[PDB]
């Protein structure tokens, strides 16, 4: 059929000429019912037109179409556990958005694919129903109902094959879990492709780790139940006999370095074979050729087996590749923080040969300031060159700093309140500004920081603090004494071994002192300070400034951070006041604590923790008494209430503030005092040596499964303090207080783990050997922070 | 929550118009999206589609004003106004830059923006504005290299350094900042012992100041 | 946001201007490249709120 | 441990 | 207290031997390979440097100069073991 | 915080008793299966009642009054501390003076009637879910893994085994294979029901009887040369017992077992629909959606009447005739997952807690 004319009845957005273009037929060209239906299949192909219809009129060739109504909007109702924003994403990702039309044939398409979302994020009994809303000008909304429904957890984690390990000891390295207690915080119930695949390596790792070199897993069996609310898992495996690590045969291109590595391929011929090491000798190899310059030395280990004796022997393969060189070195990103804070972090020099090593070390560097949620690498090449190529690095910056409000209880502290607004990076530049807050039962504390971690290039730091501290004693079981102070510091840190860390700087504090119970040991010291207070009366104030030259050191070697396995910490202190100031004494305090494991696995520990301190004064004047030494608690001396280690106060005869009978008073001369008074309220002591023997096991009753969360302790604590200026001559009849003979000793047991509310740590113990004064408290708890 | 009616298009048209010239944006906003969405092919969807740029550039909502560039300038590539879009493009990476040791990548796209609006029409209304914005975009650059080559010069590396400030001699050799670079790299090339180019450098110096 | 909030209104600002670099006798500089090149665009148009950027009726 | 009822990155 | 500061070519003290007067840069880009740092100023002279600085334990600096002529060619060879 | 569920669950009916039901007794087993998905459920032979629970006891009682005759546990201890269970996932199965058990572990347990001696045990390939069938002196188990073994009745040994593909999803659960005329038909979590001949394992036919989305098949029938099979989300559907050629199908699926009576086809979809087909063609004749989504069990004819359990624990007697509850009762709160047990004239059933129950009606 000739054609000498076209025309449309429909188009309303497509344009008469695309229409005309997308045709293969034209005006004035013959036509049968083959194109004319291959011009529909084409309209229908442009995926917006509905309905097509092309027929031929007397002449002409209508063309009836029925557009797709074009989508005006897409609403949602019942996305609980699912942004709106996440799901249109998906939605756009999909093909449908906004602008486009409204295929009414997809429907239950998207409802189904919209299913299946919610099937791979958890829920697998989710209902979607889209209903569509016509609007005038071919205009459609469509509404996406959702019944999300209820999701699905684990119900059993099985494995069978195994007869070596229990199946609850492998679970326990899992970071999937079938069980969640209450009063633990060890993970949710949910089922994730990625945490799996996570804690088959690990099962394969922990196996490998002990000499089954031919572990295979088998397969793996993801099951529901009929009402999908309940998942199972089983896993399938085969544990073969134990083998021997024979020796060592490396082969390669090794450059001439064949001398350097065999030492690093040296064993005790006859050992347990294993995967770390293995691992950790490639690694070696790898940094030895890039110190030698190479930037991509492949090595590969294959293990030839020997089932008749059951020895292994390895075969490594070296490949040291080319050298590689750095032209630049980018940041993508970093539209606050700015070049230098991103760049000092970096191993990698710009301008040297290339270490990959290094580049990681950058990116692990770059992931712990905190300040990036994301941190991608790119090492693109050079248009022109073979060995040179430029370093990028995408990161996504975070909010930087918080606002942090938190609570906690405990037998020391009773309640305990602290309260901060913290900026990480001040106008990204590195600064670290803060304002915290505590407060307990017997102290405020408001603090305002600030510090430079890079005052120079190698990353020496520059503090800066001020500090605002009320003190009151009667609330610390000691004497009555309220200290309020008032001061500033500053002080830097060098780093010098990743491990080691010195410390040193300058402090100003003024402390006023009032509310202070006459007692021997103050006297001893305000005399020294030119004073002459009076006796009979407790309305008594004393003001001091002082300049301080503040010194430290610390080591810090422990393998983990929460509940350590092997290690040691070390802490020294120090702090010495300088000319000018009205005070005259120097201070030290040096922790120790050291875990040394007995097992392979790490279960059976040995905590070993030291305490000493000794501080004197100068100029014939004494240390302050604000200033002492206390003993007593769950952090020194367990068993003995908090601070009444150590020598007591020797009260004169005074009258009191306010007198009221049924009101224990000490020494008043309204209840027929005339001489001096013992007590059994604790003053500290200038000098202090405490220890404490501890020994960790595995909790024996809880489930094996999350055992490895709860720490079981048996522990032998000693303690003694002591001052050294009590003149024991003078005053005969009480006791001398100067004896560091006079040890203190408790024992008992100790559980400690990690609970919603916070770490959780109890403890009973009973002590021994006490002498007269020190009171006893058996059970302590510190729920929470503090 | 800005509930639009629905009269006819000239009212909503002439309200917008009477809104942006006071001063308000995220109102007449509103009303553009509704006279598109409402009518995707209405006679002046295209105004509305500038007027739309115009509003989310000067409302801060810069990513969705970058969207309707890219989307006018490939559905309408030769529509006689769209000198004004790319002159909206590189005055949108501007503000995206908004400081010269910060990514500037936004920079260099509206460098490259200007450029191309510069050398395609030059006897446009939005070029001299454009020159007088390719001119601190080159500073800007120009200090971020300086900057980086000054850290460089902190830490102690003096091949890097001498490669950055070839480098900008090679980009931006007309700045200020390269003049203030330039004693870098001489000191760089006297820390390594190679004193036959600290002496070129310094004739250059010398030179010029 | 804040920031953008500036730039957006009307800040315009002027620079340094450019300033050819010279040559001594002996040596030559490098080659320039003319990735970051500025033409001449002649003409007496506005700068700095002196320039209408509301868009035109078409 | 230190905030255990809100770290409010804001 | 600080890392280690790298820069430059890494020579291998073999590679420096396999250099002759009379090579081209195709050559040596093919023995040493390219270098981060050349004259800018006119001339054609690649500067090998091989710089190494760890942990406060001192400096080593190797620097070799290659001058070549107009056509790609070397023509003069000069080696600076240590930096005094 | 609040938690919505997509289906409703249904009421509980209100009936009025045509006959009154009883409870003639009822004996306690040791924490029973719990929260989890089993076949674990009783047996009867010869006046005398085998059950178990998961932890891995193991009781004998009277079918009459309740007595213990003996009890015997199969968790291993290492002394006087630790124990770890047995994880029992098999239906107890009693032919011949031997009673089977499977576990989780692919462990298989064979003891005896008299004392609950073990007079053989065994290693299979993975978790036992199935009822140990017995026939031709072999025990057919299917595993989770999807190989189904033919071990021996008086050694142990395994005789052969066929290797059934398994998806990557599926249900907990596996069907328990049934043998006609020389030959095993079972079904598998892939949507096919195979045919093997019991001698070595030769697979004589499959056929696909399916319609993320799963199919399960757990358990077909056989009568005058038909096998009838049943999947989840899929068909039920009739099959020549020697070509697998398709007779006729029906679009409705389940997983829970069903009952073969005269020309009566009884069945319990998965929303809990009971209905009444007929055999020739499919036909339903009545239908009871008065328990959509009370998580029933598989039923049982017990005196010309359906009996069905659920998880608040009330036991639903329904007609057949019609499909009018003609009772209801009453049993346990923990809940019913297990099949009951019609054999003997007595009713015996299973909770989740192990209480045994009988049931009679005066």
């Amino acid at each position: 059929f000739v054609v000498k004319d076209i025309h449309f009845e429909g188009l309303q957005r497509v344009a008469v000429g695309a229409a005309l273009l997308s045709m293969p037929v034209r005006t004035g060209d013959t036509v049968n019912d083959e194109d004319i239906s291959n011009t529909i299949r084409a309209l229908f192909a442009t995926g917006n037109f509905e309905d097509v219809r092309v027929l031929r009129d007397g002449d002409t060739l209508l063309v009836q179409v029925k557009e797709r109504p074009t989508i005006a909007s897409i609403t949602f109702s019942g996305n609980k556990s699912v942004k709106d924003d996440m799901l249109k994403q998906n939605l756009e990702a999909s093909g449908v958005r906004v602008g486009e039309s409204l295929d009414r044939t997809t429907i239950a398409d998207i409802e189904k694919g919209l299913e299946d979302f919610y099937y791979s994020v958890g829920k697998y009994s989710a209902s979607v129903k889209a209903v569509v809303t016509p609007l005038p000008r071919n205009r459609v909304d469509l509404k996406l109902v959702f019944q999300e429904g209820v999701s699905a957890e684990i119900q059993q984690i099985n494995i069978v094959g195994n007869h070596a390990f229990t199946t609850d000891e492998l679970i326990s390295h899992f970071q999937l879990r079938d069980e969640v207690p209450w009063w633990n915080v060890v993970g949710d119930r949910k089922y994730q492709k990625q945490k799996l695949a996570g804690d088959l390596e690990t099962l394969r790792s922990y196996y490998l780790d002990r000499g089954y070199a031919r572990f295979n897993i088998d397969s793996t069996q993801v099951s529901l139940t009929p009402d999908k609310k309940g998942i199972y898992v089983t896993v399938n495996i085969t544990e073969g006999d134990q083998y021997k690590l024979s020796g060592v045969e490396v082969s390669g291109n090794l450059a001439g370095h064949s001398a350097e590595i065999e030492q690093l391929t040296k064993i005790e011929p006859g050992e347990l074979y294993n995967g770390t090491k293995v691992t950790k000798m490639e690694d070696d190899i790898k940094k030895l050729l890039g110190r030698y310059g190479y930037a991509y030395p492949r090595v590969q280990s294959m293990p030839e087996i020997n089932d008749a004796d059951k020895t292994v022997k390895l075969r490594v393969n070296v490949d040291a590749g080319n050298r590689f060189y750095v032209r630049k070195i980018r940041f993508e990103g970093n539209d606050t923080s700015k070049d230098a804070v991103l760049r000092r972090e970096m191993r990698q020099m710009e301008g040297a040969w290339l270490g990959s090593d290094l580049v990681d070390q950058g990116k692990e560097r770059l992931n712990r300031l905190g300040f990036f949620e994301t941190v991608d690498t790119d090492t693109q090449r050079v248009p022109g060159s073979p060995d040179q190529v430029d370093v990028v690095y995408k990161v996504k910056e975070r909010n930087t700093g918080s606002f942090n409000f938190g609570i906690g209880y405990g037998t020391e502290s009773g309640v305990s309140f602290q309260a901060g607004v913290q900026q990480d990076n001040w106008l990204g530049t590195g600064y670290a500004v803060g304002i915290n807050g505590t407060k307990n039962d017997y102290q405020t504390y408001a603090e305002l920081s600030v510090t430079n971690p890079y005052f120079t290039v190698d990353g020496v730091s520059l503090g800066g603090r001020l500090f605002y501290n009320d003190f009151q004693a009667d609330d610390a079981d000691l004497s009555d004494y309220t200290n309020k102070s008032y001061g500033t510091d500053v002080t830097l840190g060098f780093p010098i071994n990743e491990y080691n860390s010195l410390r040193a700087g300058l402090g100003y504090v003024h402390n006023s002192l009032s509310n202070m119970q006459p007692q021997v040991a103050m006297w001893r010291y305000l005399y020294s300070m030119g004073e002459h207070p009076s006796t009979s009366d407790q309305d008594n104030s004393f003001k001091t400034d002082d300049f301080t030259f503040n010194y430290g050191w610390t080591y810090n070697k422990l393998d983990r951070g929460y509940f350590p396995t092997d290690g040691s910490r070390v802490n020294l202190t120090g702090k010495v006041t300088i000319p000018g100031s009205d005070n005259e004494y120097y201070k030290v305090t040096l922790d120790t604590a050291t875990y040394v494991p007995i097992d392979d696995d790490h279960k059976w520990v040995v905590l070993g923790r030291t305490r000493w301190g000794y501080g004197d004064g100068l100029g014939g004047k004494e240390m302050p008494f604000y200033e002492n030494f206390y003993a007593g608690g769950s952090s020194t001396v367990r068993g003995f209430q908090s601070n009444t280690i150590g020598p007591k106060a020797v009260y004169f005869p005074h009258q009191a503030s306010n007198y009221d009978p049924d009101y224990d008073y000490e020494c008043a001369t309204q209840d027929g005092a005339k001489d001096l008074c013992k007590s059994d309220d604790a003053v500290g002591g200038n000098a202090m040596a405490v220890a404490s023997l501890e020994f960790i096991t595995p909790t024996p009753f809880i489930s094996d499964k999350y055992a490895n969360s709860v720490r079981t302790s048996f522990f032998w604590d000693m303690g003694t303090v002591w001052d050294t200026n009590w003149d024991s001559s003078q005053y005969s009849g009480y006791p001398d207080y100067s004896d560091p003979s006079n040890i203190r000793m408790s024992a008992g047991i100790a559980l400690q783990w990690m609970s919603p509310l916070g770490p959780l740590v109890f403890s009973y113990a009973q002590p021994f050997k006490k002498y007269d004064g020190d009171k006893a408290e058996q059970f302590q708890f510190n729920i929470g922070k503090t | 929550k800005e509930e639009v009616p629905d009269n006819p298009p000239n009212e909503i048209y002439a309200t917008a118009q009477q809104k942006l010239q006071d001063g308000n944006w995220r109102q007449a906003i509103t009303q553009l999206e509704a006279l598109d969405n409402r009518y995707p092919f209405g006679p002046y969807s295209q105004q509305v589609q500038l007027d739309l740029i115009y509003a989310y550039y000067k409302n801060a909502d810069l990513p969705l004003a970058q969207a309707a560039i890219d989307r006018f300038i490939r559905l309408n590539p030769t529509h006689p106004n769209i000198d004004y879009v790319m002159y909206m493009r590189g005055l949108t990476n501007m503000a995206l830059d908004d400081r010269s040791d910060r990514d500037p990548q936004h920079a260099r796209a509206a460098f490259s923006d200007f450029s191309k609006l510069v050398r395609g029409y030059p006897n446009s209304q939005y070029t001299t504005d454009a020159t007088k914005r390719l001119v601190f975009l080159k500073d800007r650059l120009a200090k971020y290299e300086y900057s980086v080559a000054e850290y460089y010069t902190e830490r102690g590396a003096w091949v890097a350094v001498v490669n950055r400030v070839e480098g900008m001699l090679r980009d931006y050799p007309d700045t200020q900042a390269t003049r203030d670079a330039l004693p870098l790299m001489e000191n760089a090339y006297r820390q390594m012992q190679m004193n036959a180019q600290a002496e070129k450098v310094a004739k250059i110096i010398a030179a010029n100041s | 946001r804040y920031k953008r909030q500036v730039s957006g209104d009307e800040a315009y600002l002027e620079a340094a201007p450019l300033a050819e670099l010279h040559a001594p006798a002996g040596m030559i500089l490098p080659v320039t490249s003319g990735d970051y090149a500025i033409p001449v665009t002649n003409g007496s148009g506005a700068v700095g709120k002196a320039l209408d950027i509301r868009p035109p009726a078409q | 441990w230190n905030s255990n009822v809100h770290s409010y990155r804001f | 207290y600080r890392p280690d500061i790298n820069q430059g070519n890494y020579l291998t003290a073999n590679d420096v031997s396999k250099i002759r007067v009379g090579m081209t840069q195709q050559q040596v880009a093919y023995a040493l390979g390219t270098p981060l740092m050349s004259d800018p100023f006119g001339t054609n002279t690649w500067f090998y440097v091989f710089r190494q600085q760890p942990g406060h334990e001192g400096v080593t600096q190797q620097t070799l100069t290659l001058t070549f002529n107009s056509s790609g060619v070397l023509t003069n060879i000069d080696n600076k073991p240590a930096l005094s | 915080n609040s938690e919505e569920d997509v289906v409703k669950m249904s009421p509980l009916p209100t009936v009025e008793n045509q006959f009154t039901p009883t409870t003639a007794w009822s004996t306690s087993v040791g924490s029973g299966i719990g929260n989890f998905y089993s076949n674990l459920h009783p047996a009867l032979a010869d006046n005398v009642v085998y059950a178990a629970d998961r932890a891995g006891l193991v009781k004998a009682l009277n079918a009459d009054d309740g007595k213990e005759i003996w009890s015997v546990s199969l968790a291993e201890k290492d002394g006087w501390f630790s124990k770890e269970p047995a994880l029992l996932s098999g239906g107890v199965t009693v032919s011949g003076g031997h009673v089977y058990i499977g576990s989780e572990k692919a462990q298989v347990y064979a003891l005896n009637t008299s004392d609950g001696t073990v007079a053989w045990q065994t290693k299979v390939a993975g978790e036992a879910l199935s009822r140990p069938v017995v026939s031709d002196g072999l025990v057919l188990i299917h595993t989770s893994n999807g190989q189904l073994q033919a071990l021996n009745e008086a050694d142990g040994a395994v005789k052969w085994t066929v290797n059934l593909d398994m998806p990557s999803l599926s249900l907990r659960g596996e069907s328990a294979p049934t043998t006609a005329f020389g030959a095993a038909v079972v079904g598998g979590d892939n949507g096919r029901v195979s045919a093997v001949l019991m001698e070595q394992g030769q697979m004589i036919w499959q056929q696909r009887i399916s319609q993320r989305l799963s199919d399960v098949d757990t358990t077909p029938v056989v009568v005058n040369g038909v096998v009838f099979a049943l999947a989840y989300n899929g068909n039920l559907t009739a099959l020549d017992l020697r070509s697998g050629q398709i007779m006729w199908k029906r679009e409705l699926g389940s997983v829970n077992d069903f009952i073969v009576d005269g020309n009566r086809i009884y069945l319990v979809d998965q929303n809990d629909r009971v209905m009444a087909l007929t055999i020739d063609g499919g036909v339903t004749l009545w239908t009871q959606s008065d328990l959509l989504h009370r998580l029933l069990t598989s039923p049982v004819l017990y005196n010309g009447n359906l009996v069905v359990g659920d998880s608040e624990g009330y036991l639903h007697w329904i007609n057949v005739e019609d499909g009018r509850f003609v009772a209801q009762q009453k049993v346990d709160s923990s809940g019913f997952q297990t099949e009951p047990v019609a054999a003997d004239g007595k009713l015996l059933i299973q909770a989740k807690d192990g209480t045994v129950y009988s049931i009679t009606r005066w």
